[PDB]
């Protein structure tokens, strides 16, 4: 406990002391960029979808949402929206006729992880629709918390 | 090649310094870990660091220290006749 | 049988107070932390949640049930499910409790811990029941519910040892004190004016004499002569909590002769 | 939120004696050192668990469910 | 100045720090993920074979 | 389609991505999505 | 890091948790206490580096 | 999250052994023994019957890092009194005092009448 240390009861710590929720927000909406454009929340396939995130897609639902109370982890995918693109592009080729869509999902953290709690679609002052999704934590007092 | 001293007349001081002894070091473990013959017995020892240490205490490292001067003059000091006392 | 002493003073199903005498104080020292940190109990482990409209979180209901005392009479007849041969787990090394309560009433309702239903095979045990330790008959206050909120989980119980978790710990304060009068001066007593005066007489300072008031230190002391005062949670009874404390440093100790003796072999 | 399931110090079971503490408190007219002394609570380290906490469900419960059922 | 005399460098890692009265003076402690993360590259020589194979 | 809740009159919808954001009861614009019905495991540490 | 004393080199113990662990003996010349201070570690990629580290 | 899983205090490891006893070349007659997986509980106890020993001349433990746990003993006896041989004799020491211990406090316990 030297230089501003202290020494925390560790069974204190285990029966609830200083232990808190961390609830952490995303937010995403459907953009439409011309009367061509459009973005729309999709659970994009390996088939269809370019440029996709190495993480799992499997806990999204048709609607490109995870319902509340699964469990997600880091690289996770809590919002899949696809948008397409434009022929006479090929990048690292992997560019067939097969695929017309690419993804622009929003990945949850790297070091964050927990269980969605809330997630909520409506739509903005433009019509647009727009989700936001709440992520439950648990912080325990460690080694390195401030007190 | 006016700038290379002859022995007879080097001025600068007979030990090793800590910069060189450094280098030297340095020098030798990468050598040794990018398989250099050895030229010390060894007594089991894998760290490149502990051979060169080794060389260097029995004074078998062929390599010699070229130290310039603020004119571009430089000494030739072989690490062998060169005192580790520091 | 000629060796520690016990003399009780004052015996309860909550409280043991109790002198051990012609002990040491490293045998004293290493019963308590024991008693404190390495008797088996049951208490959930595991909890699946069904449905939950409650206030509350999932994490926080869960860190409450599985702080709920547990009976671990017969924890001994439970196997560990680390060492027990279960895809999960089975009646064998676990007890499976079903909570599930629903807001039927206008008023708010309080979910206990009595209405866990234990859906498992005892056979024939005593483990697994809720300890209800209060006049009305209720148990922990486990949560509340207002109208048309529900919650429906079922817990998994396994046995542990609180140095894993403190949720197992079966023993509550455990009083601990030696030479009440000092006469060992393991203590400089810090004061203004006068020590005596201004330090508070210990209550176990009645069941020894006090210092005789001239004579000369005594070197050849050691302390013994214990007074000490284990309170248990309720998971075992306080009598079974100091016994159970004796057996698993008796087994510690003939674990350490076996290993020995399995070294000496090789 | 609710009232703690066990002592952080000690470990005693102290969540079966909010609604006690509180019945103590209004229906007996005793005072909280009184209550907490007649409920079993000796040491400070459960006195003050029992003092300080605050009922913050109460409060939650005020607001409408979010699901129904 | 923010390119050239300084810049982000890689192999590196922060965290808060501890005291440590069981740890040599020139000993510093390191949380496993923080080494699992960074990596030194170390050649593979008659003396080390066995161990980096090991370690592959 | 799936199942969502109104925010404000809680009451249970199945929509569809053609299917407009509202309410067709109140008509809020807002809707929670329904919990999922997998169970979800949760240690009692 | 005013002063050269404020960045030295150190030998790597790898630890359970998630903070640097130092000797109490050398946070003055860091400057440096344990009330959520943070520090920087450096990894070097050549043996040249490394015994040079190491050396002075 | 680095934090070690609780288990790993008392639970023993893949090819870790619990004693582990190497000769101590600083004195004649002494050995040192490392404890996995144990800590002050049987340190202390063991040291102190240890030290009752006549035949013993040197007994110490020490716990070089709170965060493993797994302690060290030395033990240096007389000559010609095996190190093995006064730990065997201080744990059969311990075995049979906490069994007069038990039987003692059970004795006890069954005159009370409250409980
Ligand atoms: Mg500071
Ligand atoms: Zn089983
Ligand atoms: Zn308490
Ligand atoms: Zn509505």
């Amino acid at each position: 406990n030297q230089e501003d240390s202290m020494i925390m009861n560790q069974s204190s710590i285990d029966r609830g002391l200083f232990r808190s929720l961390f609830f952490r927000s995303y937010m995403d909406q459907e953009k439409k960029y011309g009367m061509s454009i459009t973005e729309t929340f999709e659970k994009p396939q390996r088939t269809n979808t370019l440029r996709m995130k190495h993480g799992t897609y499997d806990k999204l639902d048709d609607d490109g949402l995870i319902a509340p109370g699964v469990r997600v982890s880091g690289e996770d995918v809590i919002i899949g929206k696809t948008t397409p693109i434009s022929p006479d592009e090929e990048e690292l080729g992997q560019r067939t006729a097969y695929h017309s869509k690419r993804d622009a999902s929003t990945p949850l953290r790297s070091t964050e992880n927990g269980i969605v709690d809330q997630v909520l679609v409506t739509t903005n002052q433009d019509g647009l629709k727009f989700v936001k999704v709440r992520v439950r934590t648990t912080k325990i007092p460690q080694i390195g918390d401030k007190f | 090649k006016e700038k290379a001293i002859p022995k007879d007349q080097r001025a600068t001081t007979p030990y090793m310094t800590k910069y060189e002894r450094a280098r030297i070091l340095g020098t030798r473990a990468l050598q040794i870990s990018m398989n250099a013959p050895v030229f010390v017995d060894l007594e089991g020892e894998t760290d490149p660091l502990r051979i060169a240490m080794k060389e260097l205490a029995e004074k078998k490292i062929p390599l010699v220290i070229r130290r310039y001067l603020p004119d571009g003059s430089f000494e030739d000091w072989s690490v062998e006749e060169l005192i580790v006392d520091l | 049988s000629e060796g520690p002493q016990v003399k009780i003073r004052e015996a309860s199903k909550d409280n043991v107070d109790f002198i051990l005498s012609n002990v040491d104080l490293a045998m004293a020292n290493s019963l308590r932390r024991v008693m404190i940190a390495e008797i088996p109990t049951l208490a959930i482990d595991s909890v699946e949640v069904e449905t939950n409209t409650t206030v509350l979180a999932d994490e926080f209901i869960a860190h409450r049930l599985g702080l709920i005392p547990l009976q671990s009479m017969d924890i001994e007849q439970l196997e560990y499910s680390r060492d027990c041969f279960c895809e999960d787990h089975c009646d064998k090394c676990s007890v499976v409790l079903t909570l599930q309560a629903f807001g039927e009433s206008e008023s708010t309702t309080n979910v206990y811990s009595k209405d866990l239903v234990i859906v498992s095979n005892l056979m024939g045990r005593n483990i697994g029941h809720p300890i209800i330790q209060d006049k009305e008959g209720n148990g922990v206050l486990i949560c509340k519910l207002r109208k048309g909120q529900e919650l429906k989980l079922t817990c998994v119980a396994k046995k542990g040892i609180a140095k894993e978790h403190a949720k197992w710990g079966p023993a509550a304060a455990i009083e601990f004190e030696y030479d009440p009068w000092n006469k060992l001066k393991h203590t400089d007593y810090w004061y203004e004016q006068d020590s005596a005066k201004e330090w508070p007489q210990s209550k176990n300072c009645e069941y020894e004499d006090p210092p005789n008031e001239g004579d000369p230190f005594d070197y050849k002391a050691q302390a013994d002569t214990f007074y000490m005062n284990v309170e248990s949670v309720g998971s075992i009874p306080v009598d079974q909590v100091v016994v159970r404390g004796i057996d698993t440093l008796q087994k510690k100790v003939a674990s350490i002769l076996l290993a020995l003796t399995q070294m000496d072999q090789d | 939120m609710i009232v703690p399931v066990r002592c952080f110090s000690c470990g005693k079971v102290v969540g079966d004696k909010w609604e006690s503490y509180l019945n103590l408190l209004q229906e007996d007219e005793l005072d909280e050192g009184t209550a907490l002394s007649r409920l079993g609570l000796k040491r400070y380290c459960c006195r003050r668990m029992i003092l300080t906490h605050v009922d913050l469900i109460e409060k939650f419960l005020r607001y409408n469910p979010l699901e129904k059922r | 100045r923010g390119n050239l005399m300084g810049k982000r460098v890689d192999f590196s890692a922060r965290t808060v720090i501890s005291g440590d009265p069981n740890l040599e003076l020139d000993q510093v402690g390191v949380p496993k993920s923080i080494a699992k993360t960074l990596t030194y590259p170390e050649v593979v020589t008659p003396y080390n074979i066995d161990r980096l194979t090991q370690l592959v | 389609t799936l199942k969502y809740i109104c925010a404000e009159c809680s009451s249970k919808l199945s929509l569809s991505r053609t299917d407009a954001v509202r309410c067709k009861d109140c008509g809020h614009r807002i809707l929670l999505k329904a919990r999922t019905k997998r169970l979800v495991q949760f240690e009692a540490r | 890091s005013l002063h050269k004393m404020s960045m030295m080199a150190h030998r790597v113990k790898v630890i359970p948790y998630s903070t640097f662990r130092l000797n109490l003996s050398v946070t003055s010349p860091y400057n440096a206490d344990f009330d959520g201070d943070e520090m920087n570690l450096h990894v070097p990629q050549s043996e040249e580096t490394r015994a040079e580290l190491s050396q002075l | 999250m680095n934090a070690p899983d609780r288990f790993e205090l008392f639970l023993l490891g893949e090819g870790e052994s619990k004693l582990k006893i190497d000769p101590d070349t600083k004195a004649p007659n002494a050995v040192v023994i490392t404890f996995e997986k144990e800590d002050h509980t049987l340190g202390n106890l063991i040291r102190a019957e240890l030290l009752n020993d006549r035949k013993v001349l040197f007994a110490a433990y020490k716990v070089e890092h709170p965060f493993f746990a797994r302690f060290k003993l030395r033990i240096q006896t007389t000559e010609g009194y095996d190190p093995k041989d006064a730990l065997k004799n201080a744990c059969n020491s311990i075995i049979n005092k906490l069994g007069a211990l038990k039987t003692n406090f059970e004795t006890e316990w069954n005159l009370q009448t409250l409980a």
